[PDB]
């Protein structure tokens, strides 16, 4: 019907969706091994979306996970929620890859285990008549999320044609350049094969991760286990019109059509505000919809690192609020009724924009049938000033020499630098062009 | 209205209505409409109905 | 019982016509005499004598104040027969 | 009244027949020695169908079993079911045969022990006044069974003229063609006898073997122990019919008659599901029999090797689907509904089509009344692809002069290979012929 693969991809990749599966269970009312709780079809309507289908009432992840280093493979079988997942779909135990960290490691190894490869994730295929697409969840930090996830875009755009592709990859970080240095080299290889052998994008910023890590949730040393809890809880928020029944764009291809202007223009902004504990003690008293989505245009809960100064000759084109759970319907309207007094979105002059508010029923469950849930899915053409960010952080770096001649030994014969260069610039270029 | 309740569910018939002729939950209706397409774009015929009985019981 | 007299007449009529056809294979090397094709000219049209009473039943089963047990049945043979 | 004679023969025929008789005692509620239970006679209304009749409430099988090689009978008389089996209907203790390895050696053997080969396998045939048929348990892998098999195909035919002859012969293996070299020459000649001096065939092949017993079955070695799991089920499946009391198709005359189009077009395609014990667990909830029929067209449980891209210009024309056990009978033609509005069978333009349906009751056990099993014999035209297979290793082996000297030296004078070529195309080429 609607079954979507996921491809789990790179040292990154895997870790994200990882917790994505693990959160799926606690709000579809099942254990990882068992069916202890009669919660999971009286509250919950469509459960087979996203799992594959039953065969003993064990909903199987249709999920695979391949990456070059072992070590995010082996903190998962000591994990008891790894009983779910099956050691005959993607690897059995003691699995291994490379050595390994370069972008032409990947992008070399996906053609000697190209038989392979394409085997055991084809079985997943032909399990239902009507496939929706493929979502890879990979990484563009490392080399090894970037350098065999661009492999994938080209090989699955023909012999795939008629499927949606769309991904949740996440944004490396540009704070300092010591322990890797390759940064600007492996993106913007992988960036220019979002926009053309690619639909869709959905950007995660890591330097915008901290910005919130520090806000509200009040850490002293920033870990790498604070990475999979804001990005796992908007993943399954992206799918509550898909997975919990709803009416209008329930499927994938649903909501990506209402939001895109164009191709190479498909980066969309996330917000996504409750994040506290503490909140639930004063949510007793009806709070209601007519505040929280005051606060989502509002410049707070974004991951997209932008210019504050460059949002007056830019202009919303496609804005999506999603809320979840109780919503008290009969004012959701009042809530669209205060959008255009403010004006918060800067609309494009040479055509309509639309702000589209939409509502699904959450899971039986006391935080989550309590406490007011707003998910956010923006596209605003201030965007650019990140590609503004890694061009000039690319250039200035082909002028220092830097991996020149450490990179064209393997696999690399001719200048491919500016082919990257100069359709980087196609996209700020159009994106400017688009309000006329 | 208890009679109804231990028997017939009378106002739960209500709400069950809702979801198909209203439209009330798209899943039943989207992977209905789907499957309907290939047999809606041709014209209909006497053959019409027998195969539209099991379209329905293969989407529900 | 499906109907009264065509249907039975129609039935008991499809039952006569495939006897014979079971006397006319009985004989020694059937289809290579001139009484095996002989006797079987006259099998050939009442056959479509049957199929067509047939159909003639399934117009009464589209165009429908009769029966609903009736019309369940023989359809469900005759999506089994022209499909 | 319609008994049956299963002719047991060849190295593999007599294996899947070993188990197929061991079959039949754990659903009759019977004992090789003894009977214990009294579950017989109330639980399964007919029991002399394949089963020779009772003098002492002692089933006799109505089996003989004839091979080269002694091994396959020596592992037989340990098992504590060979009591059940008569040393004075086959052979007394100590039989042996040739050297041997050849199908010119029990071709040849047929006319030598031509008196004693017909005398005790015929004092089984009049023991009922009403014969049913005769059954070919044997192998076409090897020469043991393809060679002997051959001519007791042609004198059974005029000896035994009015009697069904349909058999379950194995197809060989094909994957690599160095321990046996011969496998194309002793398979084309039992090829033309298994379709103008026989009716029916029933195939299995050994290339689709291990695609199943490694799918859900777990094996990392492949042994011989896991070829009679997948073959004795489906043997006793296909008697259902025939042994428990049935009303339509209760003969194996009823059931082949109804999918044969013509002669020379029998090849019927075998499928079945139910191989899982962990199903056992959640069977309990009413699985119903709407689910289970819409994977058999479903390309999965075939045991058949067959191209997935040349089943659009090929069509069924007769499709069965067996449904035993619990039933639940007020959604069979529920089941049956859905049929139409998928048309996964492909239909002939030139005529109908049919998808025929029937049940009976199982065995009066705890995992026969609780789980739903489906046996499917299709009859579908992309066939001639193994029979495009053997033919194009066929004629590339007599140009590279392979087995023409070591082959024509016993009794045989004359170039019989095009006698072989010609009527295998004459198969396929009135395959494509038949959808006009």
């Amino acid at each position: 019907p609607r079954e979507i693969i996921t491809l789990q991809l790179g040292q990154c990749g895997n870790q994200i969706g990882f917790e994505f599966w693990k959160q799926l269970c606690a709000e579809h009312g099942i254990s990882p091994e068992g069916i202890v709780e009669e919660f999971a079809t009286e509250g919950t309507d469509r459960k087979d979306v996203f799992f594959y289908q039953a065969d003993d009432e064990h909903y199987i992840p249709r999920a695979v996970l391949l990456d070059l280093e072992p070590r995010v493979i082996h903190s998962i079988l000591n994990s008891p929620y790894a009983n779910l997942y099956n050691p005959e779909n993607i690897y059995l135990s003691e699995h291994g890859g490379g050595a390994g960290n370069n972008w032409a490691s990947g992008f070399s190894q996906g053609e000697k285990i190209h038989e392979d490869i394409f085997d055991i994730i084809d079985r997943e295929a032909d399990g239902s008549d009507s496939l929706e697409g493929f979502v890879l969840c990979h990484s563009i930090a490392g080399g090894t999320g970037s350098g065999l996830g661009s492999y994938l875009l080209e090989r699955l755009n023909d012999r795939y044609p008629k499927k949606l592709v769309q991904t949740y990859s996440v944004f490396p970080n540009q704070d300092e350049m010591s322990h890797v240095v390759v940064q600007p080299y492996n993106s913007l290889l992988t960036l220019k094969r979002l926009t053309q052998n690619a639909d869709c994008v959905v950007v995660l910023d890591n330097t915008a991760l901290n910005r919130i890590a520090t806000d509200r949730l009040h850490i002293q040393n920033p870990s790498f286990s604070q990475i999979n809890q804001l990005v796992s809880t908007i993943m399954s928020a992206s799918t509550t019109t898909l997975r919990y029944p709803g009416y209008m764009n329930n499927d994938l291809i649903g909501l990506i059509a209402s939001l895109i202007p164009t191709p190479r223009l498909h980066f969309l902004m996330t917000g996504y505000t409750p994040l506290t504990t503490d909140q639930s003690v004063a949510s007793v008293r009806k709070t209601t919809v007519l505040d929280v989505m005051r606060r989502l245009l509002q410049p707070k809960n974004v991951m997209v690192s932008t210019g504050r100064d460059r949002q007056t000759n830019h202009c919303y084109i496609a804005i999506l609020n999603i809320i979840q759970g109780e919503v008290d319907p009969t004012q959701v309207h009042k809530s669209l009724q205060r959008i255009r007094e403010r004006k918060l979105a800067n609309f494009i002059p040479w055509g309509p924009a639309s702000i589209q508010v939409a509502l699904s029923r959450k899971s039986p469950y006391l935080p989550s049938a309590h406490r007011v849930s707003g998910l956010m899915m923006a596209n605003h053409t201030n965007i650019s000033s990140l590609f503004e960010r890694t061009c000039r952080q690319y250039d200035k770096l082909r002028k220092r020499e830097a991996f020149l001649e450490q990179f064209r030994k393997e696999d690399i014969f001719k200048d491919n630098f500016d082919e990257l260069d100069n359709s980087r610039e196609i996209v700020q270029q159009l994106i400017d062009e688009y309000h006329a | 209205l208890d009679v109804l309740n231990k028997n017939y569910n009378l106002l739960e018939h209500m709400q069950a209505m809702r979801r198909y002729l209203l439209l009330g939950q798209g899943d039943f209706i989207r992977h209905l409409m789907d499957l309907l397409k290939p047999e809606l774009v041709r014209p209909a015929t006497t053959l019409y109905q027998h195969n539209l009985t099991g379209i329905l019981e293969t989407a529900v | 019982f499906i109907l009264l007299k065509p249907v039975f007449h129609c039935l008991n009529e499809i039952l006569e016509l495939c006897h014979s056809f079971c006397s006319l294979v009985s004989q020694n090397l059937g289809p290579l005499d001139e009484r095996g094709a002989g006797q079987l000219d006259i099998l050939v049209k009442g056959f479509s004598c049957q199929s067509s009473l047939l159909f003639r039943i399934l117009s009464s089963v589209r165009n429908h104040q009769i029966n609903p047990d009736l019309a369940q049945l023989l359809l469900r043979l005759d999506y089994n027969k022209y499909y």
